[PDB]
Order: structure tokens, then C-alpha cells, then sequence
């Protein structure tokens, strides 16, 4: 027996590398960052071992996304001028949307550097903070100033593909029953991932890909409650946002070319937004859910849904952009329910302007006022829990960290590095 | 046709009918990211050809050496590697005795290299 | 001595004994552009040299196989090939059979790469 | 085992036997200038592997060729310079001949390849 | 005989290229973009032309040190509102008779968070750094020329060991004579895979930090006749200095703009005490014979060697600049080049504070060093000179300085970028068939 080289062979290995993007008005993840697409072969007999916690798909991703968010944001206006005092009264002096608003009068420079200029405009009161008509300022003013959300790109997300550079390849579990580790007995090796929507969210993994055959629940540690279990369902729960107020942009030329655009009045239906979920699709929503959660903790436990225990705003709410404004609702309606072995959910929502978007300090953007009525319609395709530290046990909505949103769109895909050099005994010999 | 990795479950047998497959598939800020990607493959692609090059055996594909295979390498036999075998478990097996035999391989080629530069003289 | 692409109005019989002149010639803000150039004529070059490698030609300028010429792809006889046409006016001629070709030559290296794996076994 | 450029001090006769150890180490603010490195390392071995195969020795690291030495370029016998002077010394001496010894490999081999291709023509 | 293509030769040539950075909080010279490191091979019977004097690893290591310095003072504080009228009063509290006139209390009008709203602040600035205009009215040194971005609080100027390595197809070729005189054949040479750690030590008139010669002070100038070269002296033994910033210095943080905050002395916490820095006398006595007696061997035996202080300048030239601590000290060597030569005691070199800093000579680039808390002791090494000849049996040499590069190139000076060369062509009576 004598040894033979073959170049070529199907050997990989598991490898960290830069995936390219790939897509098919600006956006934020514009195309104009990535590269037209053009795919699927089934490898049979194989077997490999994925990881859906340790993928750097979802760490890398995660820095793209980012990356992307804030090249999209430096050509356009940044608001050092709005860290004036502000003289805010009361818009209603009495439920409403007009209990949530300031309206706040302030001096601003105009183009022509010596002149001010006199103006106002309605600020939610989770923007301005107090200084001790009252004085008051724009709440990231210590901390930073807030450039302005560019008002010709789109917060809409669009489907990238994470394509595999060259002598790399995608691994895509084909798997039905695969939680997110071990095993997969079916696997295929894609050109790259299908369009991944970088839909930012908390508490509810709103839009994306659904389970195949039954609700999927995925923890890193599900004995550890210290970990977040993604769960994915297989019907999605559709849910409607409104924000029913006609309101009215202003525009204020706060300098030479730049603009800061105002919310001027408010007028039509003043109820608070909210977002509606259908009262019987959720519960038997929650039963599916219930169901392949007593696999992991008994049959005669006790399942109890609670709400958000506490924290900052971006985490004790569902956050979420629609339409172009910021939407911050309750569900403490969602989760309020115990389970022992035309109707609709109303969600209040509040709405802010300046964004602190990926949990960051110093950074913060200035969402301008979207003219008219807001309207929404998502499907809510997964849950982010968390389960507290008895046979009850207790599931909170989780979130905060970003990447577990993602983490449900890239966890049947992985990163593989071709090794073609093998060597093999063979009843060669050179001549 | 299977298509690039089709046979990484077939055996080794069948799976080295498509080496063509896998061979040409290992070739082909934001800008730097995807250009660094390119740079990688490409001087990774090389270092392949060299080690194959410094073997006698650039340019197949399938190449025969001088190179006895010690059984403490593998003690299977010859039907039991190339129609049991897939090529991935067959790279966990000889994982440990990869470098010891890309040595003996780039000591059998400078030693031929030499040999018929000695007897082209002749 | 004619220079790069000199012998492109020469016949194919002319333009085929100065092929060295145009190999030599593939490989030899504002830094990535000069950057990610020299990277693709690198990358475009390593395609052309695995394809050769994958024939049967690598290390070769000239290389003479054994797939036959169907004359489906042209009919006309050598005569009016190597002393009328030239490369241009070939190209255009058989551009749609290209990838026909290029898969035939694949093909026949493969079945001869282990026709001549298998005559050293014995 | 002397290292990367151990036998630089060495006789070209004893240098020769180590010609891997320097061919395998040719391939493999902090930005582009490490990248740039790598893309300039790749295409200065590019280029030497393309003369190579130019002049017929494509995956060789001693190549005999048909060229005859011309007298004018090195009067010393085979004993002084293979046992007597080391590659750095040597390469002094034919520095300026080595641009017309290149044009010699270089068509010396493309007679060769029409010489096969007529041959293989019977 | 026929020619025979070999690949693979031990062959070099000496060549230019960009070797990349590699390192064994955040730090100007970042480690973080620096690839980590791993390695030395001896080259028997290989005589190298060095010529350090013409070395290219020096002018791109200059490059890279600038590159890396601003490139680090591109994310934080620009100090453009502080170019205001600042009334200035004399600190006269607790002032030693030296450091007197030294400190003023400078106050101010600054912009606050709210950019309508105004601040009355007040800070300690140096003499250095304040310039009058006709409580007097004072002004920052350089508001005329441009506005000065503030060292960033977070990043550390300590020099972080790097190193300079070839890319794939070079090699760097260490000289490993210990009688070298960094220029002429290197009958001992080694090819290494890079640099050893330099620290990238910024000073002036005397080597902090450096590299020790092996057998005895290393005498180096590229040609020793002439005056108006410098001359690098490097020392077998080191001559610790012991600097220190007595003053118990209080950092005040100044809000001046939305995210924005300008860092600036408080009080001082007890007397004020002037910077200084101490040479043991023996030692430096003993260092300066033993400099004195390698000098004589290219002026002569019965030559008289006379040291001198700087002839004028700059102050970043006539003192002995250099940083530590973070605080950039400005020490008076006048004491230490102060002696003729014929054929537990201390000397105290009074430094001066300065903020405002534009180091690498340019004009338009400031840099504002906030100020270090605490008191501020620092220990370093004097591992050589860069000394200057002036223009009869007496030679006076006087220590220079300005040109970074002479700082860097008494590390660089054993090292040498080859191209390596591999295909060679030889005869042979091979004959291809
Ligand atoms: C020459 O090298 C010496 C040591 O090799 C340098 O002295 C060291 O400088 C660093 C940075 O200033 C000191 O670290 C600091 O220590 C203080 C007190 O422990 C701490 O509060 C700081 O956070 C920081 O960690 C280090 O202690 C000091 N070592 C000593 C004085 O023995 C010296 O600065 C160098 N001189 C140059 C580069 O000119
Ligand atoms: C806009 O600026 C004007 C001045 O240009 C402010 O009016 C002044 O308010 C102060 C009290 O803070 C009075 O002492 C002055 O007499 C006022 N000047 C006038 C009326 O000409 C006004 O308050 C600012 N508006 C804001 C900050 O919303
Ligand atoms: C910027 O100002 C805000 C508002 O004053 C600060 O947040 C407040 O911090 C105090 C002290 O912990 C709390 O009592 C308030 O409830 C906080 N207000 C809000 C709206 O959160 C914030 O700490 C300041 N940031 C900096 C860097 O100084
Ligand atoms: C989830 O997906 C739906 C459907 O794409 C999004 O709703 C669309 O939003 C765009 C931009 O606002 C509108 O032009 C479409 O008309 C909407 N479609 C429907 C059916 O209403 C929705 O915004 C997504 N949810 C997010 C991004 O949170
Ligand atoms: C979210 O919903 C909860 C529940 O409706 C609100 O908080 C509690 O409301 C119940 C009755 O509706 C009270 O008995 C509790 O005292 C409330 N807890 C509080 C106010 O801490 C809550 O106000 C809603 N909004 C938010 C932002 O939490
Ligand atoms: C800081 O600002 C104050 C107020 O503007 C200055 O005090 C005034 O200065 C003007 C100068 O024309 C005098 O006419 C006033 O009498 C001063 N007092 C008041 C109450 O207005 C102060 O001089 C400024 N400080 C600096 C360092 O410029
Ligand atoms: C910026 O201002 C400084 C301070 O006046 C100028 O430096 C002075 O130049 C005069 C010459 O007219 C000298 O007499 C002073 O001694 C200098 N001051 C110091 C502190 O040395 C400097 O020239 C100005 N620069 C520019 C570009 O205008
Ligand atoms: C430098 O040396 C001086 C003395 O020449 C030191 O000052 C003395 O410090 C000691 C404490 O160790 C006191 O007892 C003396 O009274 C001080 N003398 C004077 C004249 O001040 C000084 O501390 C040294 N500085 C260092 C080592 O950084
Ligand atoms: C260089 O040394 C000379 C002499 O030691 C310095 O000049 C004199 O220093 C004395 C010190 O007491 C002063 O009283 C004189 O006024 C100085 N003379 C002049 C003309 O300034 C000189 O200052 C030193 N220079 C440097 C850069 O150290
Ligand atoms: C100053 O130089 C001395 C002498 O080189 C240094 O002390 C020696 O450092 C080497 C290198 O690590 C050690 O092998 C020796 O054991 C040290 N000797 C002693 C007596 O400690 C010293 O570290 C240098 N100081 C600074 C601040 O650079
Ligand atoms: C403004 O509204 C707040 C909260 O709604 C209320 O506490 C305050 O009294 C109001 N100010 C008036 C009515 O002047
Ligand atoms: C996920 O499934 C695999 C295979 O069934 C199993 O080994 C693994 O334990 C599961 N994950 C967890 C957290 O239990
Ligand atoms: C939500 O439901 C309420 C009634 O339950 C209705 O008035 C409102 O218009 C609905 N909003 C959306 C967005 O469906
Ligand atoms: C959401 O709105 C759609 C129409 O846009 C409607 O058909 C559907 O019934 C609504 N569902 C809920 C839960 O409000
Ligand atoms: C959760 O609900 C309780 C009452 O049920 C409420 O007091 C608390 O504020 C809620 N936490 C949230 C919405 O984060
Ligand atoms: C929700 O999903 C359904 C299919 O499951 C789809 O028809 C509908 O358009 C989706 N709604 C969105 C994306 O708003
Ligand atoms: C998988 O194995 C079966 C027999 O076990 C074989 O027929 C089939 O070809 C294998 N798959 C591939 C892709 O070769
Ligand atoms: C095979 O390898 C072993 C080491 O595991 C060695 O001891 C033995 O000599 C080798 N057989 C040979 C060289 O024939
Ligand atoms: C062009 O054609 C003529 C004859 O038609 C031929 O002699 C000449 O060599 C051709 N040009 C080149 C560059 O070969
Ligand atoms: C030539 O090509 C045709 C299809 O274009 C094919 O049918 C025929 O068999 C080929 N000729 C030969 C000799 O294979
Ligand atoms: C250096 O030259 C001497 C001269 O005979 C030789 O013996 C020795 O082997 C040479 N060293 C190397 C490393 O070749
Ligand atoms: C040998 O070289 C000389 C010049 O050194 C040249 O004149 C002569 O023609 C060459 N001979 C051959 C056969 O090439
Ligand atoms: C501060 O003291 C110096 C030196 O005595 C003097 O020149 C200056 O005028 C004084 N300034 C003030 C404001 O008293
Ligand atoms: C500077 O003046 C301020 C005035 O408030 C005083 O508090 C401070 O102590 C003074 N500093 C010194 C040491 O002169
Ligand atoms: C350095 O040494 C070389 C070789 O001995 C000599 O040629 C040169 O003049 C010396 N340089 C100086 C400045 O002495
Ligand atoms: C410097 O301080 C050290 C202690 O850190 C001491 O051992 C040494 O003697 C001092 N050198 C002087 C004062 O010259
Ligand atoms: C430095 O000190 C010496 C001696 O004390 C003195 O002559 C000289 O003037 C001082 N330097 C300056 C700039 O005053």
C-alpha cells in the first residue's frame, strides 16, 4: 500500500469567516452594500453536527447590521442646535394621545447665523426632561446629540442572503425536529442563507420564517433560566398596530440646507396606539407553546405566563419600528395566563422619537414625525422568554440583546471550510 | 450529477469520480470585507497547489506516490477505506498522521527531484 | 518580435507561435481601486491555469488532447483554419460550442486520469 | 534541517538540496497596508510560477533544460561552482546575463511545443 | 553544460516594502490591528552590507508612529470652544520660590450641555500654555494657528512593545555583531522572522527606554568628520532617571457640550512643588568616562572633550522632551552636559509641565494632555544620547534632537528588509529528453 494524494476531496471543517451579503429609494441595509444574487444540493448520507448558539453567522451579522445602520445615518442632519431650553406646557390640561405630548417652545438658529428664529413643536414627554410653562430639554442631551433619522431612507428591512466567500461553503439543516444542537440528519449545502429580514424587535420575533410542524422551543440551557428560549411558531399570529392621530410634519431650517422636522399639530382620532392581537388565535397560540413546554419541565407542571419584569423601556416593552415611528407596547396582556395539566387583545403602545437603537450609549437618532395615520400589519412568527428561578413555573417575555432575533433566522445554517488535500493508501506506485 | 459536496456521503470510492466538482469551487469597509474574502481564498488555494507541486503532483487531480502507507497510519484494508468509508470519516481517522505523511511525501519527490537530475546526466 | 496582441490580425497558424507574448501579459478611495483590480486579474488568471490544470494542459501553452473535433462546431478543414481565419474570427465561430468543449476536455482528463491511475496498480 | 535560509552561506551544490525550505516560505494603519502585503506576495509568486512554466519546468523545484551555457555568461568549471561558490555569489556573476538566458528558456521551450505537437501529428 | 532552472535558491536583494506591525485599554499604538506574534535562523558564512543610515524600516516606522498617533485623536474631543478669553490671577498659594509665575488660575465662560445656556468655570493652566492679549486677559497658546484636539482619557501613551514584520517574500536580516557600527559588512548575520519589541519611546536628547549595547557604548553617526550630523551614542549599562510631578493635581471634568466633556485642573492638594527629574551623579560621571573614552577614538587621545547644553531652539529641542505618566515633561539637561575632559549625591534636572502639545514638528496639529490625578512618579532608563558637534585641540558636543527618526533609529539599526530572489539559473550537465 502506498500513499496518493487526491485534490478535491469533500472534507470540511468548521471555520469562522466573512460571508458577503447578497440582495435581489435607500434602505439602511441598502443594496448598494451588497451584491446581486443569482443553488440548493442535497448531501446525502451526511451528517453534521450544528450549533445554533455558538454560530458567528448571528455575531457577525449582528456587527453588519449595526455597520449598516450607522453609515446610513452620518450624511444627514445631525441636532446640536435642539439642546436648547425648551418652555413645554401642556397640550390638553386635562387618556388621550394629547396626554402623552409637550408642546414645546424654543429659540433655533436659522440659516442666516446672526438671526433666530422663534418656534415650537409637539415633543412626547418621554423625550423632554425637566430642568429645576416650565423649562425642560431633550432627554439624550447629556449624553450625546441625536442625529437626525435621514428623511428619504426607508427603516423598512429588506431580505439579505449571507453568502459564503470562495473554498467556504453554507451547511442549511433540513432538519424539521431540529431544536438548535446536536445532529442533523438532513443537510444540504446552499450557495447562501434565504433573505434574512433584519426586523428589530423585542419580546416578539415579529415577521420572518415560521416552524414547519409544530411550535420549536430553543435554549442554549433550558435547565438554566439565566438563558433566553426562543420560541417559533408554526402558525404565525397576525397583529395590527395603529397609531390613529393625523398628525402634521413641520419643517424648521435649523442652518444652511438642513432641515429639523417638527410634529406641528395633531388633529383626528386621539386614541393611544395600540396593536391589536386576535384574542383566540394567541390563546390557542399559547396552548401550542404550552405544550411543547411541559416536554422540558413535566407533564403536571404548572405553565404561568407573566409579564416584563423591569428595566429600561426598550426591554420591558415590545419595541418595534412601523411605519417609520417607534412603537413601544405594553404586552402585559399577551403574557397573563396560567395553564393547569372576533374578540382581540389590545396593546398600549407608546411612541417615542429619539432612539438609543442597538443598547447603546451615545448614539442616539432623532425619528422625525411621520405625516398622517400609522398602520400596521406584522405576523408575530416567535417569542424571547424568560423563565424564573416549587411546580410553577413562570415565563416572562425577555430581549434586549439583539442577536437572539436573529439567532432564529440563521440557526439551520453554518459555516464550513473546504479541505480538498487528502491522502489515502492505494496500490499506486509512481512509475 | 450531484453537484459541488454531492458526494460527501458516498464512499470514497464513489465520491473520488467527482474531484472536479470540489476543485473548482475553491476558486470562485464593506468593499475591504468582501476583498479580503477574495485574498483569502486565493493565497489558501495556493498554498494547495504548492504542497502539491512540491509532491509531484501538480496539475491531476488523483497523483501516486513513492510512499509506502505504514499500517500504523491505518491497518484497514483496501475494501473496507473505499466502499465503507466516506471521505469525512476517513479525515478523522488519519487526522494526527496528516503532517508525518506530507513530510515522507515532500522527501520522496526532492529525492527523485535529484535522482533523475543525477541520471539525466548520464 | 510583434508585442502584446501583435499577431491578433495574423492567421491562427502566425498568432499560435506567440502565445508566451500574451500569457506573460495577464498578471503584469483610489487604493482599493488599484487593490481589488490587481486582485481580480490575479483571480481571473488562477481560473484559466485550473481549467488547464483540470485538462491535462497545466504547466503547457500548446496542448494537444484526445477529445475529437465532431465538426458539428465547424466543418471547415484545417487548410482554412491555421492559414485563413485568425483567433478573433475563430472565437466568434465556435463561442457557442465553448462550454461543450470545456466539458468534454473535463470529462475525457478524468476518465484518463484513472485509466492511467489504475494501469500503475498492476 | 538548517531553516529558512539557512544554506544562504552555504555551496550551491549543498544549497540545492533545501530548495524547499525557501520555496514553501514564498506564499505565507494595519488595514490595507497587511492586505496589500498579501496581494503583492501572490502576484511576485505568480509571476515566478508563470516563467517557470513558460520555460517547461511548471511544478518542479531542478529543472534540466535543453539550453546549452554559453561560455561568455561563466568560464568556471562544474567543480568551483558547485563546491566553491554559494547562490548569493553566484548570482552576482551572471546578474546581467540573466535576462538573456530568460529569452533563451523562453523560446527554446515554444520550439519544443510545436516539436510535440508536429510529432504527435503522425 | 546546460542551463538548469533552479527554484527555491537561498538568493536576496535589498528592497523597500511595508512590513506589518505585530504585539505580543486602549493604546495609541494599537496592539488590537497588530497581528499577534509566534523564530530566528543563523546564517553561517554570510556577510551582509547594513547601512542604517539609509534604512527604510525607520522612515515607515516614522510614518506608522504618526499614522497611529492621529489616527487615535480622530474619535474624541476637539477643543475648538476653548478658544475664549480667560482672565488669568497668578496660583501664589503655597508656591515654592522655582514653580513661581508657573500656574494661573484661568477662568472662563464655557458653553454648557444646553447650547443657549452659558458656565463660568475656572482651571489651572500652565505659563506654557497661555499667552497674554492686550485680572489680566490671557488666551491659549495655539488659538492662532489652530484648534487643539483633547487627548482622549481613556487611551494610554505608554510605549507598547511592537513588531515590525516581513510579508511573504522578505525576509529581515539581523546583524548580530556586537562591535557594529551600524553602517559596513556584518560578518555575523541572522535572518529573523521580525523585529524584536521597540518601543515606540518618544524623547528628546537622551534614549529613554531602549536598547543596551552588548560590550561597550556604541559610538554612531553617519559620518563622524561632519558636525552637522547627529550622533547616536548607545550605552552597555543603563542610567535609570527618576522623574516625578510632585503637585497633588485635581482632575475637573467640564460638561462643554452635548456628550462632550473638557478635563481640567482642579487645585492642587497641598504646596506647589516643581517637576524634576534626578541622575545618579556617579553613575552619569561614570557613563560620561566611559562615553568620552569611545569618542576619543575618532578625535584623537589627547583631544579635550567638552560637553555642553543645548545651543537653542524649540523647547521640545533645547529640553529633554518626553512623556510618561501622561503628563509631558520638558527637563533642563544642563546639568547633566556640563563638564570638561582632559587627558549617593544626585543631580536635579528642574522639568516644566506642558499641555498643549504638537509633538511630531507639526504645525496645525495640538494635542490637549488632561490632567493626571494624583502625584506622578516615573522611573525610566537612559540607554544612549543624541548628541550634536559644534563647528584646535577642544570639541564641544551639545545634545539635539527634533528628528523622531534618530529616536528609532537606534533600534532599527541591526535590521535589514531583503527581497528573496528564487529563481536562479545555473549550468549543469543535465539535458532535458
Ligand atoms: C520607561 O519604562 C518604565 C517602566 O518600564 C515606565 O514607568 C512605568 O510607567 C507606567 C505608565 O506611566 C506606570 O504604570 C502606571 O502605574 C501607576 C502607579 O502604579 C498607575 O496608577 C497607572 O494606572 C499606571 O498603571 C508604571 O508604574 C511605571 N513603572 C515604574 C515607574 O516603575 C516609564 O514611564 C517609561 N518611560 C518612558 C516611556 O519615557
Ligand atoms: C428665546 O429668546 C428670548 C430672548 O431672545 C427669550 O426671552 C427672554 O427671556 C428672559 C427670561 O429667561 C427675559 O429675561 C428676557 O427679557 C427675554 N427677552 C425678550 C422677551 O426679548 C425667550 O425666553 C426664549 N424662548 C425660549 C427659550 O423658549
Ligand atoms: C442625563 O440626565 C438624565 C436625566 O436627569 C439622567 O437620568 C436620571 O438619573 C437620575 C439619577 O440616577 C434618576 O433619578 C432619574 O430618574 C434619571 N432620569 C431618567 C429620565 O432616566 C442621566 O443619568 C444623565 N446622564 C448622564 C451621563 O449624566
Ligand atoms: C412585517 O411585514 C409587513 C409586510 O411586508 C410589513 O408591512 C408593510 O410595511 C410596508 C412599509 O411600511 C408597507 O409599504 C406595506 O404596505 C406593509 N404591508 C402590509 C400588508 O401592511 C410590516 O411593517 C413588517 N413589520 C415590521 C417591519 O415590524
Ligand atoms: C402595562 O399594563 C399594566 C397592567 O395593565 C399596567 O400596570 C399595572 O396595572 C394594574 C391594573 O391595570 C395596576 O393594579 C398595577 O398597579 C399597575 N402596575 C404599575 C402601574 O406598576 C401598566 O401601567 C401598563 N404600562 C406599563 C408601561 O407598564
Ligand atoms: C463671562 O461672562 C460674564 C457675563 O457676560 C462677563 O461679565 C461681564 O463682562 C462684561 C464685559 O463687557 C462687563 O461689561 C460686565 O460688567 C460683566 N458682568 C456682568 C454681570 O455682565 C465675564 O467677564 C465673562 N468672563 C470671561 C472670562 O470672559
Ligand atoms: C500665533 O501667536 C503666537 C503668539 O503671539 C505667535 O508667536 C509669537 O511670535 C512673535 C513674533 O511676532 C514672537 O515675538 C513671540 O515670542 C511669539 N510667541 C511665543 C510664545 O513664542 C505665532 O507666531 C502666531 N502664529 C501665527 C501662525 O500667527
Ligand atoms: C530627587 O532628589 C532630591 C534630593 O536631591 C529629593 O528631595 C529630597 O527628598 C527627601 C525624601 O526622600 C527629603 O528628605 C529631602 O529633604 C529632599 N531634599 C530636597 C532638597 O528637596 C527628591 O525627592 C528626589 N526626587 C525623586 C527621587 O524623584
Ligand atoms: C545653557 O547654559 C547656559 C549657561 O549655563 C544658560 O545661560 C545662562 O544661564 C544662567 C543660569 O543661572 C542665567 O542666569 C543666564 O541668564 C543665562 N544666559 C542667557 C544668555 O540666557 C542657558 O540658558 C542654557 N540653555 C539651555 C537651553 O539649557
Ligand atoms: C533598565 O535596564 C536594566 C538593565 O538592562 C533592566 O534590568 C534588567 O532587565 C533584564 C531584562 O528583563 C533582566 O534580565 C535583568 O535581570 C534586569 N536586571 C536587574 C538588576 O533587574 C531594567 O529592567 C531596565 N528598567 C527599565 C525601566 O527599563
Ligand atoms: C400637565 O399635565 C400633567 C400630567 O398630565 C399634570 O400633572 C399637570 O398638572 C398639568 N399641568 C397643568 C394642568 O397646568
Ligand atoms: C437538542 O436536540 C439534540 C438532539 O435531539 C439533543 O441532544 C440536545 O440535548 C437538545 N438540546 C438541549 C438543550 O437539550
Ligand atoms: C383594535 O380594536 C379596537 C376595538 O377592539 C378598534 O377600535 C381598533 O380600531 C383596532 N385597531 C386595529 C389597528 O386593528
Ligand atoms: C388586522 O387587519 C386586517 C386587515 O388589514 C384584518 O383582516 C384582520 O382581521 C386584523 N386582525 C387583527 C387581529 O386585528
Ligand atoms: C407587569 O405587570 C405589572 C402588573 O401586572 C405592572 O405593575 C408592571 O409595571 C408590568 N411590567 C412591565 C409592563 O414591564
Ligand atoms: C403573514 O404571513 C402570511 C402567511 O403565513 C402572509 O400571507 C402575510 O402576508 C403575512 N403578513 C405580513 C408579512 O404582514
Ligand atoms: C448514500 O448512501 C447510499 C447507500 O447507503 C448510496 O446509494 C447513495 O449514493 C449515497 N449518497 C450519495 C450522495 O452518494
Ligand atoms: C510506522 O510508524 C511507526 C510510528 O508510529 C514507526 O515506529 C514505524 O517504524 C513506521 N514503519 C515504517 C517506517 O516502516
Ligand atoms: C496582415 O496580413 C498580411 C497579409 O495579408 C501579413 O503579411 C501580415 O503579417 C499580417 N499582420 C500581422 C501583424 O501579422
Ligand atoms: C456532435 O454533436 C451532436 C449534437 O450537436 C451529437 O448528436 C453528435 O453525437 C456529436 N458527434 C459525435 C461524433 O459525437
Ligand atoms: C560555512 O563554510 C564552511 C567552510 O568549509 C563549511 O564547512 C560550513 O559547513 C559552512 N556553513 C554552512 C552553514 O553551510
Ligand atoms: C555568447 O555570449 C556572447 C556575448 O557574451 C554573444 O556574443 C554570443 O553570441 C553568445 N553565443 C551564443 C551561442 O549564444
Ligand atoms: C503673575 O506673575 C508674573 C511673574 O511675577 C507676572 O509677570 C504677571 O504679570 C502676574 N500676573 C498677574 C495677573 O498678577
Ligand atoms: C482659583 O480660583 C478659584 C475661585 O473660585 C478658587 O476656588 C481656587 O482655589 C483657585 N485656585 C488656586 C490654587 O489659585
Ligand atoms: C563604520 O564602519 C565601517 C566599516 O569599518 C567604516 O567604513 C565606516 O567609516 C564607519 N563609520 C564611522 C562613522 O566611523
Ligand atoms: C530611583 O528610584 C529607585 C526606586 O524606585 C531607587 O532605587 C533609585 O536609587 C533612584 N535613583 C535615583 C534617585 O537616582
Ligand atoms: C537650565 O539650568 C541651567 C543651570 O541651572 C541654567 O543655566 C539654564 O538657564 C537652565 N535652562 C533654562 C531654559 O533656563
Amino acid at each position: 500500500l502506498w500513499v496518493t494524494v487526491y485534490y478535491g476531496v469533500p472534507v470540511w471543517k468548521d471555520a469562522e469567516t466573512t460571508l458577503f451579503c447578497a440582495s435581489d429609494k435607500h434602505n439602511v441595509w441598502a443594496t448598494h452594500a451588497c451584491v446581486p444574487t443569482d443553488q440548493e444540493i442535497h448531501l446525502e448520507n451526511v451528517t453534521e453536527e450544528f450549533n445554533m448558539w455558538k454560530n458567528n453567522m448571528v455575531e457577525q451579522m449582528h456587527t453588519d447590521i449595526i455597520s449598516l445602520w450607522d453609515q446610513s445615518l452620518k450624511p444627514c442632519v445631525k441636532l446640536t442646535p435642539l439642546c436648547v431650553t425648551l418652555q413645554c406646557t401642556n397640550v390638553t390640561n386635562n387618556d388621550d394621545m394629547r396626554g402623552e405630548l409637550k408642546n414645546c417652545s424654543f429659540n433655533m438658529t436659522t440659516e442666516l447665523r446672526d438671526k433666530k428664529q422663534k418656534v415650537y413643536s409637539l415633543f412626547y414627554r418621554l423625550d423632554v426632561v425637566q430642568i429645576n410653562n416650565k423649562e425642560y430639554r431633550l432627554i439624550n442631551c447629556n449624553t450625546s446629540a441625536c442625529t437626525q433619522a435621514c428623511p428619504k431612507v426607508s427603516f423598512e428591512p429588506i431580505p439579505i442572503h449571507y453568502c459564503a466567500p470562495a473554498g467556504f461553503a453554507i451547511l442549511k439543516c433540513k432538519d424539521k425536529k431540529f431544536n438548535g444542537t446536536g445532529p442533523c440528519p438532513s443537510v444540504s449545502t446552499v450557495q447562501c442563507t434565504h433573505g434574512i429580514k433584519p426586523v428589530v424587535s423585542t419580546q416578539l420575533l415579529l415577521n420572518g420564517s415560521l416552524a414547519e410542524e409544530e411550535v420549536m422551543i430553543r435554549s442554549e440551557n433550558i435547565t438554566n433560566n439565566a438563558k433566553n428560549i426562543l420560541v417559533q411558531f408554526n402558525t404565525p399570529v397576525q397583529i395590527n398596530c395603529t397609531r390613529p392621530n393625523n398628525n402634521t410634519r413641520k419643517s424648521i431650517r435649523i442652518g444652511p440646507g438642513q432641515a429639523f422636522y417638527a410634529t406641528g399639530d395633531i388633529i383626528g382620532d386621539i386614541r393611544q396606539a395600540h396593536c391589536n392581537v386576535s384574542k383566540a388565535t394567541w390563546n390557542e397560540t399559547l396552548g401550542k407553546v404550552v405544550k411543547q413546554l411541559r416536554k422540558h419541565f413535566g407533564n403536571n407542571t404548572i405553565i404561568r405566563f407573566a409579564n416584563s419584569s423591569g428595566g429600561d423601556l426598550e426591554v420591558t416593552t415590545h419595541s418595534f419600528n412601523c411605519g417609520g415611528e417607534f412603537f413601544y407596547c405594553n404586552t402585559s396582556g399577551l403574557f397573563n395566563s396560567t395553564w393547569i395539566s372576533n374578540d382581540s387583545i389590545t396593546l398600549p403602545c407608546r411612541i417615542k422619537q429619539i432612539i438609543n437603537m442597538w443598547q447603546r450609549i451615545g448614539q442616539c437618532m432623532y425619528a422625525p414625525p411621520i405625516q398622517g395615520v400609522i398602520r400596521c400589519v406584522s405576523n408575530i412568527t416567535g417569542l424571547i422568554l424568560t423563565r424564573d428561578g416549587s411546580t410553577t413555573e413562570t415565563f416572562r417575555p425577555g430581549g434586549g440583546d439583539m442577536r437572539d432575533n436573529w439567532r432564529s433566522e440563521l440557526y439551520k445554517y453554518k459555516v464550513v471550510k473546504i479541505e480538498p488535500l487528502g491522502v489515502a493508501p492505494t496500490r499506486c506506485k509512481r512509475r | 450529477f450531484l453537484g459541488f459536496l454531492g458526494a460527501a456521503g458516498s464512499t470514497m470510492g464513489a465520491a473520488s469520480m467527482t474531484l472536479t466538482v470540489q476543485a473548482r469551487n475553491l476558486l470562485s469597509v464593506w468593499g475591504i470585507k468582501q476583498l479580503q474574502a477574495r485574498v483569502l481564498a486565493v493565497e489558501r488555494y495556493l498554498r494547495d497547489q504548492q504542497l502539491l507541486g512540491i509532491w509531484g503532483c501538480s496539475g491531476k487531480l488523483i497523483c501516486c506516490t513513492n510512499v509506502p502507507w505504514n499500517s500504523s497510519w491505518s491497518n484497514r484494508n483496501l475494501s473496507e477505506i473505499w466502499d465503507n468509508m466516506t471521505w469525512l470519516q476517513w479525515d478523522k481517522e488519519i487526522s494526527n498522521y496528516t503532517q508525518i505523511i506530507y513530510g515522507l511525501l515532500e522527501e520522496s519527490q526532492n529525492q527523485q527531484e535529484k535522482n533523475e537530475q543525477d541520471l539525466l546526466a548520464l
